[PDB]
């Protein structure tokens, strides 16, 4: 049974275009965010991994909040892909958004909090790392601490405050593991953007899709082949567009007759970002 | 003892 009849991203968006689907996953990563100023992935790190693990963080907090004030945006806007699963989400086609991301900017794009599945947490938010206090702290706090150079401290313990980020080594949030259970069991479409599927678990979410489910990737690179099947004889149901996201979802959306829709999406809300 | 953790 494959559902779709061609493996390209047109087959996808005729595929799309049936009856057939009605709930769309999205799997996204740091791809999706490189295009708005958000990079991808002399203080003696042991290791450069070091810089997001949570055991030398709570050891040496210095280095990560360098490079906190070093790589911080001077905005913050969502790109085309965003607004693209903003399209989705207006249309009742996106039954959620799994992403790796800390920007929010799937927030700002128009999702809401039942859309969304930030797996890895968000810099929007801190908390004081003291299990008996949590006291939290905004981003305008922790961004005044970043930038004045001051590590920050909590009020009440004086122990230190983290931006909630799911670190390298802290356990994901359990909406994470709520949601994957009822959400993979209907999904009619994956699609995987601006990830290489490199951080565990949330690569695995791409297996947890019923078999005949097509799954597309939108990506500078082909990822998560064992699994993936593009380029085999057995091949039926994985297609894989390599390029800028922002391409993609710009091809996807015209040959899904979208591409007036995202455009004046992304004019409008840029506008409005740029107004406030 | 713990949900599964972030690792690379
Ligand atoms: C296992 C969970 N996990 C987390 C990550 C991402 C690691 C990179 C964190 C980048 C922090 C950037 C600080 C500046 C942000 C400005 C908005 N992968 N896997
Ligand atoms: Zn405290």
């Amino acid at each position: 049974e494959r559902l779709l009849d061609e493996l390209t991203l047109e087959g996808v968006a005729r595929y799309m275009q049936s009856e057939r689907c009605r709930r769309v996953i999205c799997l996204v990563g740091a791809g999706i965010s490189t295009s708005a100023g958000i990079p991808d992935f002399k203080y003696h790190l042991p290791y450069p991994e070091a810089i997001f693990e949570i055991s030398y963080f709570k050891k040496h907090p210095e280095p990560f909040f360098a490079l906190a004030k070093e790589l911080y945006p001077g905005q913050f806007k969502p790109t085309i892909c965003h607004y693209f699963m903003r399209l989705l989400k207006d249309k009742g086609l996106l039954l959620r958004c799994y992403t790796q991301n800390i920007d929010t900017l799937e927030r700002i794009a128009g999702l809401e909090q039942e859309d969304l599945v930030e797996a890895h947490g968000t810099f929007y938010t801190s908390h004081c790392v003291s299990a008996s206090c949590r006291h939290e702290y905004p981003l305008s706090w922790m961004k005044e601490k970043i930038f004045s150079e001051v590590t920050p401290k909590c009020e009440d313990c004086q122990s230190l405050v983290k931006p909630d980020i799911v670190f390298f080594g802290e356990s994901l949030p359990a909406r994470f593991f709520s949601c994957m259970q009822s959400d993979f069991l209907k999904v009619d479409l994956l699609l995987v953007m601006g990830t290489s599927l490199q951080v565990q678990p949330f690569a695995s979410l791409i297996s947890k899709a019923p078999l005949s489910t097509p799954r597309l990737l939108i990506n500078k690179e082909k990822a998560g082949q064992s699994g993936m099947d593009f380029d085999s004889k057995k091949a039926y149901r994985d297609v894989a567009w390599l390029g800028e996201c922002d391409q993609g979802c710009l091809a996807l959306a015209e040959l899904l007759g979208w591409k007036k829709e995202l455009e004046d999406l992304v004019r409008r809300e840029h506008a409005s970002i740029d107004a406030q | 003892e713990a949900l599964p953790k972030a690792t690379g």
